[PDB]
């Protein structure tokens, strides 16, 4: 069946009739800075070259115009010094745009028209330096390749904590560098029929993420489970153990969000879990272990599971049972 | 271990044998050389009194042989008479509450064992080691001697070895040790099973007990499978250095003893 | 334009070397993934090392640097190859692999234009044998693109790490290492280090691969002995052994044979370097260093695969016995303790006999190599030499056989002695109550004089066998230069002579243990049969 | 024993099994921004000559190709006029790569191939030039040396304010600059055996930092003791306090987030305190003085306590005697 968002983070739904009014490229540096690199590469050596063009056809016409292209001894003083063809005008452009400065051919204080065509050369030449550095370093702060580098376990389990059912799910870090301030929005979807006669295609419902007294966010040094836990208030509290495996389509989908140290930008990560991904009453092999001097964890069992003989009930019926017991 | 145990080992044989064999053992590596070292001067061409000169030598080195190890055996058997019967003797005038106090299996082991073993073993290992450690200085004194810068040259990698030589020691040890240990209680368990075979056929706790023989077993296999492990990477990274050496001499005796030295009857003996 | 193709080679080199340091510096500033053609790819570096030292060689005798430059660039470029796949073996990339591709691919053309220029007009043969190796290295990138994922479509499919040696904490990785380091251990040096500090115990060690076990051997051993008993003793299990055992020993074996070739090679190339320094050698120099480095190596490795192809055989024939004795039946105190000897000495002499199997195929080819070339370098003379060495390996062998003699009989008298004690540290208060002790400590003298006596036989044995050590090495060069020369010499001829009798004393030794092992162990296979089967 | 991260601040635990995926180095910039000051200027200054020498070693070539290279008078005219050996060569690479522009060697319209190597040149060189400006600045918005001015007290005490047992830590700041919005995430760890036989080697659980009506953050001008109160509900709440000092393991690790004002980035300080650093029944000195017309801290008495009669018993057994009295 359909997706809502891939496990790689990349979202699924593909939009359909969008009133395009051309903002798509009014967001002229911003939508190239999030192109790939062969691409922003390909479109910045095209950008240069085609100024370099531009203005050495400029040159080459101005050259022939004042008569100074036509070889001759006297009379004359070339306006750029030693100019006899078009690749020697083109080796002048590259060597006043990009501020080289050969000096080999000098342009000359006879004629201020070339004067004109400098001072409107070199200025336009430092704007499209300077934005075409400004965006490839706004490029390098794309850090979502440290939205690559986290990692969740491919399925969740849940258990029985406290006499109350409970979901655990693994997360955990890949480098060194922490995250700062991570906080995880967890959420289910749903096509849902209200008691008005409203249906809905797909129904985000938020189910929380239970810390001590409150909060949103969490943080992560070791692979920490993260444990909610269902009650008859939450949303996930209806359903069934035999009828997600198979038929239901629930997507429980976490969201990951934290600003990284080192660039300082704020990146995310975000998963879902089908009902056909998630199973029943097991429990994960602990990671950590008090090791020579250090805590040494294990990534092999990372997705490893045991079992455990937990009731395999409905949470409503659970509950109901809980008020008999 | 101290130069002590060794100390006491060589004074209950006495200065009579003690010289007798160390001078024997220095002027047999001695001969052993300077057979080769005339050799040089016989190879470039008197060559008649060369080769008797050769023969001389030749039977020195056999007799001085010969007479070495007369001496290693003749002292070794001195040695553990006189220390089995210092033993016996020291044990005999023990009070009564000292026999009392100590189990019988150290008492017993060391005249059972101690004894046994060194009469089988030392002799033979120190007199192995011995020659081997006189050939390799001999062997270094001739390529000091064949090449003069070469033997600047050769102490430095030589420190190396002594890098190499603690931290081998301090592993090899251990290893040998828990190699030991487990061998011990796996032959011990075979030995239960044999004669309570038919308790064990009978509870039917066969599935159980091949379980611990395996567990044993990889016990035994991974102690000595690391020792020899550990053999190997010593054995390798000294003859890595040990082939430097020779890389390094003979580079120093093409040039140094050809185009300035013109001898050619060194780089013979320093290769060799 | 000689130096223009030399140039052009020396270009794709640098372009390597450059694009190398900016990855090899991230990465010098626990899962090992290995690609097919691994250890294809670091035998042909080792290949393409040595034909570089040739080109060196060359390039030292010629001389013009940029003549030579060729040589000393892809020297560089191969060990940066070796880098890089250093660094993709230790994490996996589609794109590291493509960098390699076009490098192969551009030193290969650039041979390709210094072969054809050479044809219209030393050089051809080194210049070929550097094309074959780069052609190869360039089929095994492009096996490895067919492989998993250089460009093909979308996923690898990607094997997924192999978790038999590097899932959860295992200490001893010898099967899942660099080749380099299989054969050099450099993985011992962590090891070791931490060895040196903290005390090793079993929990500070490893657990053994899957790739040997109690379960493994047995599964191999078990596998060969039903399919040779499907077919239907003692020819039968050794059979089935050998087939079980197959691969490991014969490579080996031929490890063995081929550093033995390399050990006999070493003294030639010092006889002709005496030889030219006398009336070209630099060059038989650093082959000498080659040579004497790569035969001491492979002599090493072939050490390593008998010994663990030996703990594998006694693992699996220790639980196999041990399978067998649960269904024995009860008729069958003697036979307990002929079954823990049967485990104490019999499978010890079996795994010591399937160390010694490789020598025992490579002790023949060496002494035939050894007395033919030194027979080509004395002459007849040396035949005679060659006979004196010779005769030293039986005779060892008989004065081994002496010793074992004695032995037994000097075991005798020493359990005695052993019984004699067990008396007097037990009724020691009874014995001090009326200090009868010395009359026993007479009797205990009594006892160890006797023991006394057979350790002098014992000691004249061992002192002939060092006797003879070191005497037939004078008595070979004294009977056969004094019966040269006087009777029937460069220092080339002499010293080369030397060399060859003591590369052929050394393993003359060993044939004379290996033929008591061999005997010993028929015994005791004899012996574990007629157990096995009753 | 073993320590969860320690004091200065840095992770203690060690990581073993990373399935490497090739995201360590996929970070390209975002790796080696991380790294320190000399290894980025090592590797900075091997990019640039690995470059410089390439492009000297293909222009050496073209001009030996062409046999401009070969020294002869007419017939010719180089492509790079003079033009002599290797070292002039590269003196031209560094010459136009880095943009001086000398001159002395001019690059002239007879030879096309020579226009190509250097529009390939110039234009790798501006982009290189480009990342490692923005690689370079991206990473001198590294402000954890800011995470390194804050310093919290060595230890910490409990005391029993306004009825209740209660526990203070010392905070502060080291410079003039602020710390914006600075926030206090309190987290207590300890191996964990829940009533359904799950044992956990490591259970994080936020313990609240108290405030006015809610609020997670705190504001950072002078020291400011942060003040919890534990109560039934707070998972400290069971311990004794003569088993805290030598065999419990319990680490309380606070990290206090903000970001700083200057550079914007957000960054955080992170530390521990074991069940060996922690004491029982003391008070710190008072800091602020009123002096001459300001207020003078004196962080002299920073990490200095003085001795208080107050009941020593155990948080539980302490709830239990408030019931009494
Ligand atoms: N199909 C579309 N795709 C993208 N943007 C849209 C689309 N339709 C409308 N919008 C924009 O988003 C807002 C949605 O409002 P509408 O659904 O268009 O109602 P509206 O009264 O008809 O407004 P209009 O279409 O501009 S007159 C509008 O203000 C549009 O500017
Ligand atoms: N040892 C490891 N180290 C780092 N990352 C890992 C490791 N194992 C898995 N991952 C990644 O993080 C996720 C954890 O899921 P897993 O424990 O591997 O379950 P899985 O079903 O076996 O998924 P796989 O291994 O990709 S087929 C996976 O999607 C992997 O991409």
């Amino acid at each position: 069946r359909a997706r809502f968002v891939s496990k790689k983070g990349n979202c699924n739904v593909a939009h359909k009739n969008i009133r395009e009014q051309g903002r798509f490229l009014q967001d002229v540096f911003t939508t190239l800075v999030d192109l790939k690199w062969p691409h922003t590469l390909l479109i910045f050596t095209m950008s240069f070259l085609c100024s370099w063009l531009l203005f050495a056809m400029v040159w080459w016409l101005i050259a022939f115009a004042h008569g100074d292209l036509a070889p001759g001894e006297g009379t004359n003083v070339p306006c750029v010094t030693s100019i006899h063809s078009f690749s020697s005008a083109f080796l002048f452009s590259i060597e006043v745009q990009v501020t080289i400065g050969f000096g080999g051919r000098m342009v000359t204080e006879e004629c201020p028209l070339a004067i004109l065509i400098l001072i409107v050369q070199n200025i336009v030449g430092l704007m499209i330096n300077a934005i075409m550095l400004g965006c490839i370093f706004m490029k390098t702060a794309q850090a979502h390749r440290r939205a690559e580098t986290l990692i969740f376990s491919k399925h969740a389990v849940i258990t029985l904590r406290h006499g109350r059912l409970c979901f655990m799910l693994r997360v955990g870090d890949l480098r060194k560098s922490m995250i700062i301030s991570a906080t995880i929005h967890m959420q289910v979807v749903r096509k849902t029929t209200s008691p008005e006669g409203e249906v809905v295609p797909l129904h985000q419902v938020d189910i929380p993420m239970e810390n001590g007294v409150g909060g949103n966010g969490i943080f992560l040094v070791a692979p920490l489970i993260i444990y909610h836990v269902i009650d008859s208030n939450s949303p996930l509290y209806d359903l069934a153990p035999s009828d997600l495996h198979h038929h239901q389509d629930l997507e429980i989908i976490v969201i990951l969000e934290g600003v990284v140290e080192t660039t300082g930008i704020t990146t995310q990560a975000r998963t879902s879990y089908l009902a056909d991904e998630i199973l029943w009453g097991q429990r994960f092999v602990p990671i950590v272990a008090e090791e020579d001097g250090r805590y040494s964890v294990d990534y092999s069992k990372f997705g490893n599971t045991i079992k455990v003989p937990t009731p395999l009930c409905t949470a409503r019926q659970l509950d109901e049972d809980r008020s008999l017991l | 271990i101290p130069w002590r145990a060794c100390t006491k080992y060589l004074s209950s044989a006495g200065i009579l044998l003690l010289s007798l064999l160390v001078f024997s053992q220095l002027l047999k590596h001695m001969v052993l050389v300077a057979i080769d070292y005339w050799l040089a001067k016989w190879t470039d061409s008197d060559q008649s009194v060369y080769a008797m000169v050769f023969t001389l030598l030749c039977s020195l080195g056999i007799v001085l042989c010969l007479v070495t190890s007369v001496t290693v055996e003749w002292t070794g058997l001195k040695v553990a008479k006189r220390l089995h019967r210092s033993l016996l003797n020291r044990i005999i005038l023990a009070p009564m509450r000292f026999f009392e106090t100590t189990p019988l299996g150290s008492i017993l082991n060391r005249f059972s064992s101690d004894c046994n073993t060194i009469d089988q073993h030392i002799p033979s290992t120190l007199e192995c080691l011995s020659r081997s450690t006189l050939l390799c200085v001999s062997a270094l004194t001739v390529i000091s001697y064949v090449t003069p810068v070469f033997l600047v040259a050769l102490l430095p990698l030589a420190v190396v070895c002594y890098f190499i030589q603690k931290y081998f020691r301090v592993a090899s040890r251990d290893l040998q040790q828990l190699d030991d240990t487990t061998q011990l209680p796996l032959l011990s368990h075979f030995a239960e099973t044999v004669e309570g075979l038919t308790t064990i056929r009978a509870f039917r706790y066969e599935a159980r007990f091949q379980q611990k023989l395996l567990e044993y077993t990889d016990s035994n296999n991974i102690a000595s499978l690391f020792l020899t492990a550990a053999n190997r990477w010593l054995e390798v990274r000294m003859e890595y250095i040990g082939a430097c050496v020779v890389l390094i001499a003979a580079a120093t005796s093409i040039s140094n003893s050809l185009h300035r030295e013109l001898s050619a009857g060194l780089v013979g003996l320093g290769l060799t | 334009n000689g130096c223009f193709v030399d140039a052009l080679n020396v270009v794709p080199h640098v372009f390597l070397l450059f694009i190398t340091f900016p990855i090899l510096f991230i990465g010098w500033g626990s899962t090992w993934l290995h690609f097919p053609g691994h250890n294809l790819r670091w035998i042909l570096t080792f290949i393409l090392l040595f034909v570089l030292v040739c080109e060196i060689a060359e390039g030292i005798l010629s001389d013009h640097l940029h003549l030579y430059m060729p040589a000393g660039m892809a020297f560089m470029a191969a060990i940066t190859s070796v880098v890089y796949y250093h660094n993709i073996e230790t994490s996996n990339f589609p794109k590291l692999l493509i960098a390699l591709l076009i490098y192969w691919t551009l030193a290969f053309i650039t041979k390709t234009i210094k072969f054809v220029k050479f044809y219209d007009h030393l050089r051809f043969c080194l210049t070929g044998l550097l094309v074959i190796l780069y052609g190869m290295l360039l089929l095994v990138e492009v096996n490895v693109i067919r492989v998993r994922r250089y460009i093909f479509f979308k996923t690898p499919r990607e094997v997924k790490p192999p978790e038999d040696l590097q899932d959860l904490g295992v200490r001893f990785l010898q099967p899942f290492v660099n080749l380099l380091s299989k054969g050099t251990y450099w993985w011992m040096n962590a090891f070791i280090k931490t060895a040196h500090k903290k005390p090793i115990d079993l929990r500070a060690i490893g657990k053994l691969p899957i790739a040997m076990r109690a379960l493994t051997n047995y599964q191999r051993l078990c596998v060969a002995f039903d399919a040779q008993a499907r077919k239907d003793g003692a020819r039968a299990i050794w059979r089935a052994l050998c087939h079980a055992f197959g691969r490991r020993l014969i490579l080996s074996s031929t490890f063995r044979i081929l550093a033995d070739l390399l050990g006999f090679a070493g003294p030639l190339c010092i006889f002709g370097i005496v030889d030219h320094l006398g009336k070209n050698a630099y060059v038989l120099a650093v082959l000498l260093f080659l040579a004497l480095l790569l035969q001491r190596t492979f002599l090493q490795a072939s050490y390593y695969v008998a010994i663990e192809t030996g703990i594998n055989l006694r693992g699996a024939i220790q639980t196999k016995i041990y399978n067998k004795i649960m269904h024995l039946s009860t008729s069958n105190e003697m036979t307990a303790g002929q079954i823990c000897n049967l485990v104490a000495i019999d499978t010890n002499q079996l795994m010591w006999f399937f160390f010694l199997c490789p020598n025992l195929w490579a002790m023949p080819v060496q002494i035939i190599v050894g007395v033919i070339l030194l027979y080509y370098i004395l002459g007849v003379s040396a035949l005679i030499g060659a006979a004196v060495i010779i005769l030293l390996a039986p005779v060892q062998y008989f004065v081994a056989t002496k010793l074992s003699q004695a032995q037994r009989s000097t075991l005798e008298h020493s359990n005695e002695r052993l019984k004699q004690t067990n008396e007097m540290l037990r009724g020691m208060k009874l014995l001090k109550l009326y200090a009868w002790e010395s009359i026993f400590c007479s009797r205990v003298e009594v006892t160890r004089r006797k023991e006394m006596t057979s350790l002098r036989a014992f000691a004249v044995y061992t002192s002939i066998s060092i006797f003879m050590n070191t005497a037939i090495p004078i008595a070979a060069v004294l009977i056969t230069f004094v019966g040269h020369v006087s009777f029937f010499l460069s220092p080339s001829v002499a010293f080369a002579s030397l060399s060859l009798f003591h590369i052929l004393v050394t393993p003359l030794f060993l044939l004379s243990s290996v033929v008591r092992s061999t005997v010993k162990a028929l015994v005791s296979v004899q012996k574990l049969s007629e157990f096995l089967s009753s």
